[PDB]
C-alpha cells in the first residue's frame, strides 16, 4: 500500500510537471544573443547553461546537492550522503537543468515576439525596444513622449532591474518562500530520517541490539510496538505527501495560469501577477519551483487639473466627440488632450477620439473649435 | 525468487503497470569485526621464578582472577621433566578460560616424583601436599634451566616422613592429614629446611585443643646438579567469573588499521554494531572515547593508538527496476552509485539478470541491462531521470536514450526597418479532451449495525461510547 | 551569582561527548543566578610569631539537606588582593584555600547538646599538605573527651588548624600533619576505606563537584581534564553503600605568624536540582555556552 | 475559556482603520472602474458612473 | 491530551490553508469585479454584473 502511494504520487508529480512544460513551450522563438534588448542592459536574464539570476538564486539558496554523481562515492569518503541510513531515495527530477535552461531560453527569446497580436498563431519577434514603447501605448501613455524621452525610461528599466541583485536577502519575500519550502522539504525528509531512534514503548532503537540483548518472547512484543510506531510515521508521511503534492498540483496549475496570462500577452487584471499595472514579466527556474519577476507602472507626484467628459459644439450639439484612452485637458498655459497615465498635454486631434452621442452631461464651447 | 516477484506481489495479480519502480534494497555484507575499547592485566609469576623455592611440606600459594595469562610464554620457562594432570586435558589449562586459577610452587626432586600421586599414600601424600578431590590438577615437575639464575636453589630438599599428634593420655595417636590447599600442624613445628634425615620435632600442645604433645619426623635430601621443583595448578570453574584467558591473539585482524575502509560489525567493548572505520582527526573530548551527533548516533572512537577514528554508517546502495508490459523487457538500474559494486558481495533474496556490456554509467547511475545508443527521444514512456529514458525494440533488449527537447521554430531577429514575420499556411482542428471530477459518491454508513452486526451483548457495549457514532 | 552563558558550574555527560552542536540535555543542574551559600576560610590569632587561638565561625553548628547534590567553586577571588578576616584593616593578596567537606544521613547533638553531631559512618574529604593532598575517608567518627574536645569540658566547635610552618614543610608536608589536627580532636574507627589525591598547586580558578549516583557517590573536577577550563569530569567513583541526607563544611584554621597573615580566598557552594539546560558544544567539545530552560 | 487555557489572539487589525479601508474602497469605486489602467482617478458622480 | 492536541493542530492547519486559499480568491475577485466592471459571466454575479 505505501509503494502504491508514493508511486501514484510520483506519477501524478511527473505528469504535472509534463504538462506545465507542455503548456509553457512556445511555438515558435528567436535566438539568444549578446546585445539582446539593444541599449537595454538586461542580459542579467540572458544565460550564458542557466543565467547569471539563476545561478545567484541558486548560490544564496541553502541548497544541498543530490548526489546524482558522486553520492555514494562522497559517502565513501565522507544530510545528502545521510540518504541510506534511514532508507530512501531521492529521485532526479523529470527534466534536467538544461532542459530547464532551453524552457527559459525559449521564453526569454519569445516574449519580445508573442506580446504583439492576440492569438498565438503567429510569432513577432520585432526588437525589444519596440516591444516596449507599444507596450507602453497599450497602457495610455502618448507616442509623443515615448518619442521624446526614450534615454530615461531606458536608464530607470535598466537601474530598476539592476537594484534587485543587492535585494537579495531577507526582505525578498519570494526568497523566503523558496527557504522555507526547501527547509519544508528537508524536514520532511528529517521526520523519516530521525524517528527511527524513537522507541515508541520500546527500550532500543535497535532491533539488532534488541535480538542480541533481550529473549525472543518479549522481543516479539518489543518489535511488534516498534514496526507498529513505524509504520504509523509511515502512514503519516503518505498521507503528508499527498496532501503535499495536492497542493502542489494546485499550484502547478496556477502558476501555468499565470504564465499563460500575464507572460505571453500583456494582462490588464488588477495586481493579478504585477502590483501597480503590469508592462512586462519574465521567468525563471527554482530549486524547488518557478520564480517569477514583473515589472509595473508606478506613479508618483500625482496633480490635480480641471478636466470634461466631452466635446460638443455649441451650433452643433449633435456632434460630441470623446477620448479615446485618455481625457481632456484644459491646460493653463482652449482645450487639449492628455494620457490616461502620464501627464502630457498636446493639442487634440481626431487621431486620439471618437464621436460619441451627444448629452447634455459635457461641456459646449463655440470658442476655440478643435478639428 | 527475485525483484520482479516483489513487483507482482506488490500488484496482487500477473499483470502490472509498464514503469519505474522501487524494488527492496540490499547490503554489502560485513568483512570482519573489530573488538578493542578495553584490555585486562597480566598474571604475576614473578615471585614463582625468583627467591629460594619453599620446600614440599610449605608450597607456596599465588590466586589468579581477572588476569591474562600466555603459556607459551609461562611454560617455556620450566625445564620440562614430569607433566601429569588429572580431569583435565593437558591443552585445556593454555587455551580455556577459568573462573579461578590457585597454584603452589614447592621444592621437589625427580627422585622423588612417585609420590606425587593422589592414590599413593607416602609421606608426600601423606603429611606434605594433597591434590585436589574434586577439582582438576595439573602437576609439573622441572628443573632450573642452566641459563636461569634468578631462581635459586635451598640448602637441601627436606619433608616431613613421621607427623602425629598424642593425646592428653599421651598414648592415643592420631596421624595428620592434609586435604587440597591445607597445612599440617607438624608443618608448624617443622622448620623451613630440616637440617638432617630423621630429624624429631616437638612441641607442647595447650590443655584446651585437647592438651597433649606434637610430634613430627623430618628427612632430607641433598641438592643435585640443577634444582629441581614442582608446580601445582588447581582451577576452579564455579568460584568466580570466567575471567583468566590467555592472549587475545587477533592483533591482525581486529584493529582499526587492518580494515579501513570497509564494512565491520564493531564491538567497542559495550557498543556494537555494523559500520565503516576510517582515520580522522582529533574532534570533541578526547577523554570520553565516545563522540555522537545530535540524534544519538556515534561519529567517532578514540581508539588506544592516540588515533581518532569515524565511523559513518555500513552504507550500501538501493535498488530500482524498469519494466515493460506486452514486451516481456526489465532492467535493472542503481542510483547516485559509481559503477563499482557488482554480484559477489550481495544480501536479500536474490538478483534478475537475463540475456548474457553488463555495467553502465549514466547520470542517474549504473544500469545493468540497457545499451548504449545515439537516439533522441522526445515522447518517452519510462522515465529513467535527468533526461534519460529507454525504448523498447519492437526480442530485442532496452534501449538508451535522451529526452529530445523539440526546438521551437527559429526566427532570426533582424536589425532594420524589416522584419522577419512567421505565418502559418495550413491549420487543423485539435480536439482536446478534459474531465473535471465534479461529485464524489454521497454514501452513508449506518454506524451501529457495522459496528456492532446485531448482538444484543455488542450494544450494551457500545452504549457507554454513544456520541461517536452521532 | 553563576552565568549559565559565561558557562561556570556545569556536569558534563558522563560519558557521551560531542561536538558544534547546540543539544538539549536533562539533568541535575543549579539555579541560574543564585547567590549561594558561600563560606570563607580565616586564620586563627597571633601575636607576633606565637600561634595563638584559633578564629573561625560558627559553620560546624549548621547541617544543611544534601539533596540531589551540590558543586563548589574554588578562589574566584584569585589573581587579586582583599582583606583579612582577623585583620580588617589589613589587605594581602588572596590566595586561594580548599574546604574539607563532611557527610551523613544522619542527625544528632553534641554531648554538651549543640546541633551538629554525626552519628555511625560519615565521610570526611579533607585537603591535606597544602592543598596537594585529598584525603577521603568514611569511618566511624569518635570525639574526644578532654579540654575543649567534642565528648569533653568547654567545647565549642571541633576545627583544623593549619601551622605553615609546621604542617608543612615547603615540600615536606606529605606527613597529613593536618589530618592530625583532625585527630587532635577526633579518631577513625571501623574504616571501610581510605583514599587521597594528588593535584598540583596553582592561581587559576577551580571547580569540583560532589554529586551522587544510586549506587554510589562520585567525584567530579576540571582538574583533572580542563585546568583552563570549568566543566565537571569523572574522576572519582567513591562507593558509598547508602544515600548521604546531609552535608556540612568543617571551619579550618591557620596557625600563621601576625606578620605574615596571608589573606584567603572565597569559595562558592550551589545546590543543583533536575532541570534541562540547553549546550553548545564547541569543536573542542567542552562547554563553553548553556542556557536555562526555566 | 481560561478553564481550558488558550489565548484568543485578537486580529491584527482594528474595527477603525479596517472600516477606514472599507470606507477608501467605497469612495473608489465609484471612479476607478471607469478607464482601463489603475494609474489615474476618476472620482465622478456617482450616478454618471 | 496530545494526541487531542495533535488533532487539532491538524485541523487548524487544514483550515488554515483553506483560509489563505479563500483570501487569495477573495483579492483576485475584489480586484476584478470590484475596483472594475468584468465583463466576465458569473464570476461574481448573476447575469450581467
Ligand atoms: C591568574 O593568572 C594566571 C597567569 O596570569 C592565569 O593563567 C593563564 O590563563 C590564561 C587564560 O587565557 C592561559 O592562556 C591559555 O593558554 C592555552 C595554552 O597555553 C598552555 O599551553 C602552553 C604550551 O604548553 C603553555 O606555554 C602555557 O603556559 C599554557 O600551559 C591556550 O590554549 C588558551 O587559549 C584558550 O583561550 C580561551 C580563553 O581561555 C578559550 O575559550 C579557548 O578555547 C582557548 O582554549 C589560553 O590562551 C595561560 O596559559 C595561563 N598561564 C598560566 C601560567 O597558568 C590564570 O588563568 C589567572 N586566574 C584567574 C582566576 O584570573
Ligand atoms: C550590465 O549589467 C552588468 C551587471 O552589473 C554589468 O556587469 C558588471 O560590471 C562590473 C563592473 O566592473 C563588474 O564588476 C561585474 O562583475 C559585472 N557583472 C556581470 C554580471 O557582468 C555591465 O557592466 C552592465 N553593462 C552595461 C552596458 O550597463
Ligand atoms: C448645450 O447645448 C445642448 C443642446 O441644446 C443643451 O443641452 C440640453 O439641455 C436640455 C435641458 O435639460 C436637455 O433637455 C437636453 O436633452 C440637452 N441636450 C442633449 C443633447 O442632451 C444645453 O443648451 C447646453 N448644455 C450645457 C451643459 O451647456
Ligand atoms: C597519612 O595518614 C594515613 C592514615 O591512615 C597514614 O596511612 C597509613 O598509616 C599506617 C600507620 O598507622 C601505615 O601502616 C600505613 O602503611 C599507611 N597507609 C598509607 C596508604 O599511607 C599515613 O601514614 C599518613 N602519612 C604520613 C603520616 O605521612
Ligand atoms: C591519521 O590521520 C592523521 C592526520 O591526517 C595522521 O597524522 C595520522 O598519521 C593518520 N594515521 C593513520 C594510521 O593513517
Ligand atoms: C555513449 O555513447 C555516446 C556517443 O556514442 C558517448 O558520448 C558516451 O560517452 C557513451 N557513454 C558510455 C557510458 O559509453
Ligand atoms: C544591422 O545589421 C547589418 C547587417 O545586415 C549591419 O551591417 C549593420 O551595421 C547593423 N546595424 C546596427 C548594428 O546598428
Ligand atoms: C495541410 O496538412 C494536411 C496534413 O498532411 C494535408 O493533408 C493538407 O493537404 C494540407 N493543406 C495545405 C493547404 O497545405
Ligand atoms: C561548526 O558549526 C558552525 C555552525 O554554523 C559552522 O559554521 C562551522 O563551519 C562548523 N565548524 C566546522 C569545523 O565544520
Ligand atoms: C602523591 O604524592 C605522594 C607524595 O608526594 C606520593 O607518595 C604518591 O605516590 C603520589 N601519588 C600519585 C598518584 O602520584
Amino acid at each position: 500500500k505505501i509503494n502504491q502511494a508514493l508511486h501514484g504520487a510520483n506519477l501524478r508529480q511527473d505528469d504535472s510537471v509534463r504538462n506545465l512544460f507542455a503548456s509553457v513551450k512556445s511555438s515558435q522563438s528567436s535566438p539568444i544573443i549578446p546585445g539582446f534588448g539593444g541599449d537595454f542592459n538586461l542580459t542579467l536574464l540572458e544565460p550564458v547553461a542557466r543565467s547569471a539570476i539563476e545561478d545567484l538564486l541558486f548560490d544564496k539558496v541553502t541548497i544541498a546537492d543530490p548526489g546524482y554523481m558522486q553520492g555514494y562515492d562522497d559517502c565513501m569518503q565522507q544530510l545528502i550522503c545521510a540518504q541510506y541510513v534511514a532508507g530512501y531515495k531521492v529521485l532526479p527530477p523529470l527534466m534536467d537543468v538544461n532542459m530547464e535552461a532551453a524552457y527559459t531560453s525559449s521564453l526569454l527569446g519569445s516574449i519580445a515576439g508573442v506580446g504583439w497580436t492576440a492569438g498565438l498563431s503567429s510569432f513577432a519577434a520585432i526588437p525589444f525596444a519596440q516591444s516596449i514603447f507599444y507596450r507602453l501605448n497599450g497602457v495610455g501613455i502618448t507616442q509623443q513622449v515615448l518619442s521624446e524621452n526614450q534615454k530615461l525610461i531606458a536608464n530607470k528599466f535598466n537601474q530598476a532591474l539592476g537594484a534587485m541583485q543587492t535585494g537579495f536577502t531577507t526582505t525578498n519575500e519570494a526568497f523566503q518562500k523558496v527557504q522555507d519550502a526547501v527547509n519544508n522539504n528537508a524536514q520532511a525528509l528529517s521526520k523519516l530520517a530521525s524517528e527511527l531512534s524513537n522507541t515508541f514503548g520500546a527500550i532500543s532503537a535497535s532491533i539488532g541490539d534488541i535480538i542480541q540483548r533481550l529473549d525472543p518472547p518479549e522481543q516479539d512484543a518489543q518489535i511488534d510496538r516498534l514496526i507498529n510506531g513505524r509504520l504509523t510515521t509511515l502512514n503519516a508521511f503518505v498521507a503528508q505527501q499527498l496532501v503535499r503534492s495536492e497542493s502542489a498540483a494546485l499550484s502547478a496549475q496556477l502558476a501555468k495560469d499565470k504564465v499563460n496570462e500575464c507572460v505571453k500577452a500583456q494582462s490588464k487584471r488588477s495586481g493579478f501577477c504585477g502590483q501597480g499595472t503590469h508592462i512586462v514579466s519574465f521567468v525563471v527556474n527554482a530549486p524547488n519551483g518557478l520564480y517569477f519577476m514583473h515589472v509595473g507602472y508606478y506613479p508618483s507626484n500625482h496633480i490635480e487639473v480641471v478636466s470634461a467628459y466631452g466635446l460638443c459644439d455649441a451650433a452643433n450639439p449633435t456632434n460630441c466627440i470623446a477620448p479615446v484612452n485618455g481625457y481632456f485637458i484644459k491646460t493653463n498655459n482652449e482645450w487639449s488632450y492628455t494620457g490616461s497615465s502620464f501627464y502630457a498635454p498636446e493639442p487634440i486631434t481626431s487621431l486620439n477620439t471618437k464621436y460619441v452621442a451627444p448629452q447634455v452631461t459635457y461641456q459646449n464651447i463655440s470658442t476655440n473649435l478643435p478639428p | 525468487f527475485n525483484d520482479l516477484s516483489q513487483l507482482h506481489c506488490s500488484y496482487e495479480s500477473f499483470d502490472v503497470e509498464s514503469g519505474v519502480y522501487s524494488v527492496s534494497s540490499f547490503e554489502a555484507k560485513p568483512s570482519g569485526s573489530v573488538v578493542e575499547q578495553a584490555e585486562g592485566v597480566e598474571c604475576d609469576f614473578s615471585p614463582l621464578l625468583s627467591g629460594t623455592p619453599p620446600q614440599v611440606y610449605n608450597f607456596k600459594r599465588l590466586v589468579f582472577t581477572n588476569c591474562n595469562y600466555n603459556l607459551t610464554k609461562l611454560l617455556s620457562l620450566f625445564s620440562v621433566n614430569d607433566f601429569t594432570c588429572s580431569q583435565i586435558s593437558p591443552a585445556a589449562i593454555a587455551s580455556n578460560c577459568y573462573s579461578s586459577l590457585i597454584l603452589d610452587y614447592f621444592s621437589y626432586p625427580l627422585s622423588m616424583k612417585s609420590d606425587l600421586s593422589v592414590s599413593s599414600a607416602g609421606p608426600i601424600s601423606q603429611f606434605n601436599y594433597k591434590q585436589s578431590f574434586s577439582n582438576p590438577t595439573c602437576l609439573i615437575l622441572a628443573t632450573v634451566p642452566h641459563n636461569l639464575t634468578t631462581i635459586t636453589k635451598p640448602l637441601k630438599y627436606s619433608y616431613i616422613n613421621k607427623c602425629s599428634r598424642l593425646l592428653s593420655d599421651d598414648r592415643t595417636e592420631v596421624p595428620q592429614l592434609v586435604n587440597a590447599n591445607q597445612y599440617s600442624p607438624c608443618v608448624s613445628i617443622v622448620p623451613s629446611t630440616v637440617w638432617e634425615d630423621g630429624d624429631y620435632y616437638r612441641k607442647q600442645l595447650s590443655p584446651l585443643e585437647g592438651g597433649g604433645w606434637l610430634v613430627a619426623s623430618g628427612s632430607t635430601v641433598a641438592m643435585t646438579e640443577q634444582l629441581q621443583m614442582g608446580f601445582g595448578i588447581t582451577v576452579q570453574y564455579g568460584t568466580d567469573t570466567n575471567s583468566v584467558c590467555p592472549k587475545l591473539e587477533f592483533a591482525n585482524d581486529t584493529k582499526i588499521a587492518s580494515q579501513l575502509g570497509n564494512c565491520v560489525e564493531y564491538s567497542l567493548y559495550g557498543v556494537s554494531g555494523r559500520g565503516v572505520f576510517q582515520n580522522c582527526t582529533a574532534v570533541g573530548v578526547r577523554q570520553q572515547r565516545f563522540v555522537y551527533d545530535a540524534y544519538q548516533n556515534l561519529v567517532g572512537y578514540y581508539s588506544d593508538d592516540g588515533n581518532y577514528y569515524c565511523l559513518r554508517a555500513c552504507v550500501s546502495v538501493p535498488v530500482s527496476v524498469i519494466y515493460d508490459k506486452e514486451t516481456k523487457t526489465h532492467a535493472t538500474l542503481f542510483g547516485s552509485v559509481a559503477c563499482e559494486h557488482i554480484s559477489s558481495t550481495m544480501s536479500q533474496y536474490s538478483r534478475s539478470t537475463r540475456s548474457m556490456y553488463g555495467p553502465l554509467q549514466t547520470p542517474v547511475g549504473c544500469v545493468l541491462g540497457l545499451v548504449n545508443s545515439s537516439l533522441f527521444v522526445e515522447d518517452c514512456k519510462l522515465p529513467l531521470g535527468q533526461s534519460l529514458c529507454a525504448l523498447p525494440d519492437t526480442p530485442g533488449e532496452m534501449r538508451l536514450a535522451s529526452i529530445a527537447f523539440n526546438h521551437p521554430i527559429q526566427v532570426d531577429q533582424l536589425n532594420s526597418s524589416y522584419f522577419k514575420l512567421s505565418i502559418p499556411t495550413n491549420f487543423s482542428f485539435g480536439v482536446t479532451q478534459e474531465y473535471i471530477q465534479t461529485t464524489i459518491q454521497k454514501v452513508t454508513v449506518d454506524c451501529k449495525q457495522y459496528v456492532c452486526n446485531g448482538f444484543q451483548k455488542c450494544e450494551q457495549l457500545l452504549r457507554e461510547y454513544g456520541q461517536f457514532c452521532s | 551569582p553563576i552565568d549559565v552563558s559565561k558557562a561556570d558550574g556545569i556536569i558534563y555527560p558522563q560519558g557521551r561527548t560531542y561536538s558544534n552542536i547546540t543539544i538539549t540535555y536533562q539533568g541535575l543542574f543549579p539555579y541560574q543566578g543564585d547567590h549561594g551559600d558561600m563560606y570563607v576560610y580565616s586564620a586563627g590569632h597571633a601575636t607576633g610569631t606565637t600561634p595563638q587561638k584559633l578564629f573561625v565561625a560558627n559553620y560546624s553548628q549548621d547541617v544543611k539537606q544534601f539533596a540531589n547534590g551540590f558543586v563548589v567553586r574554588i578562589g574566584a577571588a584569585a589573581n587579586s588582593t582583599g582583606t583579612v578576616i582577623i585583620s580588617p584593616s589589613t589587605s594581602a593578596t588572596i590566595r586561594k584555600i580548599y574546604p574539607a567537606f563532611m557527610l551523613g544521613s544522619s542527625v544528632g547533638n553534641f554531648s554538651d547538646g549543640k546541633m551538629g553531631r554525626f552519628f555511625n559512618h560519615t565521610l570526611v574529604l579533607l585537603p591535606d599538605g597544602c592543598g596537594t593532598l585529598l584525603r577521603a575517608f568514611y569511618c566511624i567518627l569518635e570525639p574526644r573527651s578532654g579540654n575543649h574536645c567534642p565528648a569533653g569540658n568547654s567545647y565549642t566547635s571541633f576545627a583544623t588548624y593549619h601551622t605553615p610552618a609546621t604542617d608543612c614543610s615547603d615540600g615536606n608536608y606529605n606527613r597529613n600533619a593536618s589530618l592530625n589536627s583532625f585527630k587532635e580532636y577526633f579518631n577513625l574507627r571501623n574504616c571501610t576505606f581510605m583514599y587521597t589525591y594528588n593535584i598540583t598547586e596553582d592561581e587559576i580558578l577551580e571547580w569540583f563537584g560532589i554529586t551522587q549516583t544510586a549506587q554510589g557517590v562520585h567525584l567530579f573536577s576540571s582538574r583533572y581534564v580542563d585546568l583552563y577550563g570549568g566543566n565537571m569530569f569523572q574522576f572519582a567513583t567513591l562507593p558509598v553503600y547508602d544515600t548521604i541526607k546531609y552535608y556540612s563544611i568543617i571551619p579550618h584554621s591557620i596557625r600563621s605568624i601576625q606578620s605574615d597573615r596571608k589573606a584567603w580566598a572565597a569559595f562558592y557552594v550551589y545546590k543543583l536540582q533536575p532541570l534541562t539546560f540547553l549546550l553548545d558544544f564547541s569543536v573542542d567539545g567542552y562547554i563553553r555556552r548553556a542556557i536555562d530552560c526555566g
